[PDB]
């Protein structure tokens, strides 16, 4: 599908996530796309917890949704 | 007074800093002192001998390495075009000939030591050494520097640009 | 050659560049053996240990010399004298 | 899992904490003490070794002999203030001749 | 006879030297002298900090006391550089 | 460019100086002197503009209008007056039941000023008709609440003194969003204040758990009524535990600056990486009052104890700027010489981001 | 405050008497300034260590016992204050 990853500065990024693609692979694709390490990112959907070692289908997030990529620190 | 034309029109000046105030161990490893502890002992002010000069607010005694002179080092073929451009732009004889084969031009690139003067009663003499295989000119003093005087070295020209310094021994010429 | 005082400067500079020890091994070792025998008998020394002491000595000793040097300069002369050594030893605060 | 990489330093931190714990300097220590000590030792070692390398490349020799360390420690002034009463094995002494003892003639 | 295992600050300072000047070799004698120097400064600072902690009726050794010790012991602007570097290291360590 | 690396002296036209703030890009300094007067100094020009005899009791805060024609002052004697920038007299005068903490002007609505009364809900006073509109709050109405606009002032954010943050509209007052701060591990925490920026809609929050946190003004209306706290970086000082008094945002939108109380430790970080980059070396003995960078150029200027200390980037152009064809550099390579040796009748007439905080119209050359 | 005065607070007879307790007679008139200088450079370190010690203890007054503690840190010990 396609979802939005909203950052802190205010830029909006649109990415494609498959129904059967784990979150770790999505983070790896993001890291190879724009260089932000997975340790510097985590998913938040409308102020709700999302982890890295899981899959989108386990959370059942609707399409065209925005995810609060609340910034992190290296390591 | 906007109705009488005063004289001394042509100037041909480049370093527009002329003011009326002028309110002033082994060999190889001494390179550090050239670039770090060599920017306070000398100020730039209006010379009394001729034009601009390097006045002093500090003191340096005999046998003390002070400054390395660097500039656009070129061969002797460029001397012809360089002198033609000196005549055109109104450029002084900055043909600093370290030897007859290489000359240190100082009209397109040069260091702060472009501000020096000449007189038959100078304060320092020239010297050159070789560090790391490269020949570099560093000056060692023979006396102490007082506060408020200008560096000047004898050009050692064997006996028309006059040398107007006012000294009694001043030969009034580069000779 | 001639002109005494010229060769001294050359020797002192040559040795200032160098960084070797200055005391023959065997005489100093035997002296340390004797001064140890003064305290206790039949002490086996480590060859590394002796060397150790050796270096420290020169360090101490050379410092003393330098001090005496400037003391002679304070007395309007070049040659150093025994009296200057007692001067340095007393003024250092180690008598 | 390691602990030195948590701050990005190079000197070990677990070793420092163990050695300070068995060093009976006190009975109970905090968490920032070992990392802080590792950091300050890092800074001092870097400060000394940079001058060591500069002196090594002075004489164009790859290996750093202790003479280079002696020169680098002595020529600096803050080190001489901090390394006051300390010598160096095989260190030697920096060249020095008194000013008034310099003969000359015409 | 029976081989023994000894600890020296050999690998870490070597890594530091490579990180700074990855073109210059080091000698074993220099290795030992650097080991002695680091042991010396470590013991000096630790002992001074400990006796200060005893002086204040405190049974603990915090991180603050060590920076007080390095303010006292280290002279000049080197003290400021070292204390700033230590604060940087601890701040970068905690949130990890 | 990068963070300021040089140090500047003081700027004391008069001995006392309590508060300071830049207008839009650091034009004039609004000094609220501790004598009941309002002094205006000149920034980037090192001068003074106007002295206003406001009242007897001194003031404690200052801000200017969106159109730059007013000088609002959170008085210590409840004088909510609209002093004129031009003439210096009072245009509008009003009294509030509670004093004011943070005065601001919406860059799109100068009619409704920003007021932060204590033990009462924030009140917007309309300058067109002198009418007070109370901001609807939740739960208690006697808490130490601070109210502040967003980047554009289109939404207003309020912080209470139990752990609750409220989101509503600057003009419609439709309170439809709340937020509960994290309760540590066992004990809850109140909020001291929040502080915004001019780009990115980020905002720092200062709480009573000794830790400064950061949020963004976009995750509360997106989550809805109330969600789970999730800051980016829980920055703090873990070697001295200095409390936090006043801290503002960067002049570029990527840095974060935090101020001490008496320790002279001015900390800085960047939003991308929460790693310390530099620390300020301040001379101990004074209490910091206000900090606010140049909203465009990296520089730091902190007021304290009647004086001001500036750490800056002092710059003078190089001597080699005489002409583009004239340079004064040094090289040891041989000179690389050159290798390549209309008519119209038209007269000449032609002569962070930007917001609306302009038109001070205050300058007296004589 | 920083004032050039009170530096000459040790007027000439005090140094005279101190020299007498030292056991000297002929002192040149240009000794006083360098005596002031050496006294100031000495006092700098002790007062600095004392203020650091009192600051670390979270109080803004200085006692005598911390002063002798700093003095012992340098190496010169005092007896008679605890
Ligand atoms: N006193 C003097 N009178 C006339 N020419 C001088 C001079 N001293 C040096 N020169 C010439 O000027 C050339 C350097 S340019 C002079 C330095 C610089 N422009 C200044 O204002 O001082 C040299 O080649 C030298 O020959
Ligand atoms: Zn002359």
């Amino acid at each position: 599908m396609q979802i939005f990853v909203k950052t802190l500065t205010g830029k909006t990024i649109t990415l494609e996530v498959e129904p059967s693609d784990t979150i770790e692979n999505v983070k790896a694709k993001i890291q190879d796309k724009e260089g932000i390490p997975p340790d510097q990112q985590r998913l938040i959907f409308a102020g709700k917890q999302l982890e890295d070692g899981r899959t989108l289908s386990d959370y059942n997030i609707q399409k065209e949704s925005t995810l609060h990529l609340v910034l992190r620190l290296r390591g | 007074a906007r109705a009488e034309v005063h004289l001394r029109k042509s100037a041909f000046d480049m370093f527009n800093f002329l003011a009326s105030k002028h309110r002033q161990l082994p060999m190889p490893m001494r390179f550090r002192h050239l670039k770090k502890t060599s920017k306070e002992a000398v100020g730039v002010y209006r010379s009394p001998i001729h034009g601009r000069g390097l006045f002093c607010k500090r003191n340096i005694d005999a046998g003390e390495m002070v400054i390395e002179y660097a500039g656009n080092v070129i061969r002797s073929i460029q001397t012809d075009k360089r002198e033609k451009y000196y005549d055109s732009k109104g450029i002084g004889c900055y043909m600093f000939r370290i030897d007859d084969s290489e000359v240190v031009d100082a009209t397109m690139h040069g260091n702060a030591a472009r501000f020096i003067n000449h007189s038959c009663e100078p304060n320092c003499y020239s010297r050159v050494i070789n560090i790391d295989g490269q020949k570099h000119i560093v000056i060692f003093a023979m006396r102490k520097i007082y506060r408020g005087e200008e560096l000047t070295y004898d050009y050692k020209f064997p006996i028309k640009l006059p040398c107007n310094c006012g000294a009694k021994k001043c030969r009034k010429f580069l000779n | 050659r001639y002109r005494p005082g010229t060769v001294a400067l050359r020797e002192i500079r040559r040795y200032q560049k160098s960084t070797e020890l200055l005391i023959r091994k065997l005489p100093f070792q035997r002296l340390v053996r004797e001064i140890a025998q003064d305290f206790k008998t039949d002490l086996r020394f480590q060859s590394s240990a002796v060397l150790a002491l050796q270096e420290a000595s020169e360090a101490y000793l050379v410092a003393l010399f330098e001090d005496t040097n400037l003391c002679a300069i304070h007395a309007k002369r070049v040659t150093i004298l025994p009296k200057d050594i007692q001067l340095a030893r007393r003024i250092r605060g180690e008598r | 899992k390691t602990r030195s990489s948590r701050a990005g330093l190079q000197f070990p931190v677990g070793r420092v904490h163990r050695l300070l714990r068995k060093g009976n300097y006190a009975e109970r220590v905090g968490a920032g003490a070992p990392v802080y000590l590792a950091a300050v030792l890092e800074y001092l070692t870097a400060e000394i070794l940079e001058l060591a390398g500069n002196a090594a490349r002075d004489n164009k020799k790859t290996r750093i002999i202790p003479r280079h360390l002696q020169l680098a420690v002595r020529n600096d002034e803050e080190l001489n203030k901090l390394l006051g009463r300390v010598t160096i094995a095989q260190g030697g002494v920096l060249p020095n001749i008194q000013s008034v003892l310099l003969p000359k003639k015409t | 006879r029976r081989k023994t295992r000894k600890e020296s600050y050999a690998i870490y300072v070597y890594k530091v030297l490579k990180q700074v000047h990855p073109d210059t070799g080091i000698s074993s004698k220099a290795m030992s002298i650097m080991n002695s120097f680091v042991n010396d400064v470590f013991e000096r600072i630790a002992g001074e900090a400990s006796r200060l902690a005893h002086y204040n009726k405190r049974s603990t050794i915090t991180s603050r006391e060590i920076q007080t010790a390095v303010r006292l012991l280290l002279p000049g602007e080197l003290a400021k550089h070292a204390v700033s570097e230590g604060t940087k290291a601890v701040t970068c360590y905690t949130s990890a | 460019q990068n963070y300021p690396e040089e140090a500047d002296g003081t700027l004391d036209c008069i001995s006392m100086a309590l508060t300071c703030t830049f207008n839009r890009w650091g034009t004039l300094l609004a000094v609220g002197c501790n004598d009941g007067r309002i002094v205006i100094w000149d920034f980037l020009t090192r001068g003074i503009a106007k002295i206003i005899s406001a009242h007897i009791h001194p003031v404690c805060s200052l801000c200017w209008s969106r159109d730059g024609h007013k000088l609002v002052s959170a008085s210590t004697d409840n004088i909510v007056s609209q002093w004129d920038v031009l003439s210096g007299d009072c245009d509008q005068r009003f009294r509030f039941p509670s004093p004011i903490l943070k005065v601001q002007y919406h860059p799109r609505d100068q009619n409704k000023v920003l007021v932060c009364p204590m033990k009462s809900a924030p009140v917007m006073l309309t300058l067109s008709d002198s009418k007070h509109v109370v901001l609807p709050v939740d739960d208690d109405s006697d808490l130490n609440v601070v109210a502040s606009f967003d980047r554009r002032g289109e939404y207003i954010y309020t912080g209470n003194a139990k752990g609750k943050i409220l989101v509503l509209k600057t003009d419609s007052q439709d309170l439809v969003a709340s937020f509960r701060v994290t309760t540590g591990t066992s004990n809850t925490t109140a909020i001291k204040s929040i502080e915004f920026a001019r780009k990115g809609s980020c905002f720092l929050i200062n709480t009573a758990d000794r830790i400064i946190r950061v949020y963004d003004g976009r995750e509360i209306l997106t989550c809805g009524r109330d969600g789970e706290p999730e800051p980016m970086q829980k920055l703090q000082d873990l070697v001295n535990r200095t409390p936090w008094k006043k801290c503002c945002f960067s002049g570029d939108g990527e840095y974060i600056v935090a101020g001490s109380a008496r320790q002279h430790a001015l900390y800085i970080w960047e939003k991308s990486i929460g790693n310390l980059v530099k620390i300020l070396h301040g001379t101990r003995g004074e209490l910091l009052l206000d900090v606010a960078w140049h909203p465009v150029r990296p520089i730091i200027a902190s007021i304290s104890s009647g004086v001001v200390s500036i750490w800056a980037q002092n710059q003078v152009e190089n001597w080699s700027a005489f002409a583009p064809d004239f340079k004064e550099l040094d090289e040891n390579v041989e000179y690389e010489e050159r290798e390549s040796e209309e008519d119209e009748e038209v007269d000449v007439t032609s002569v962070d981001e930007e917001l609306e905080d302009s038109k001070a119209l205050l300058y007296l050359p004589i | 405050k920083v004032l050039r005065d009170n530096i000459q607070g040790i007027t000439k007879p005090a140094i005279r008497r101190l020299a007498r307790r030292g056991g000297v007679k002929r002192i040149s008139g240009l000794i006083y300034e360098e005596t002031r200088g050496v006294l100031k450079v000495f006092l700098e370190n002790v007062i600095r260590d004392a203020v650091t010690y009192t600051e670390h203890a979270k109080r803004k007054t200085v006692t005598a016992m911390d002063v002798v503690y700093a003095l012992k840190r340098q190496g010169r010990t005092l007896y008679g204050f605890g």
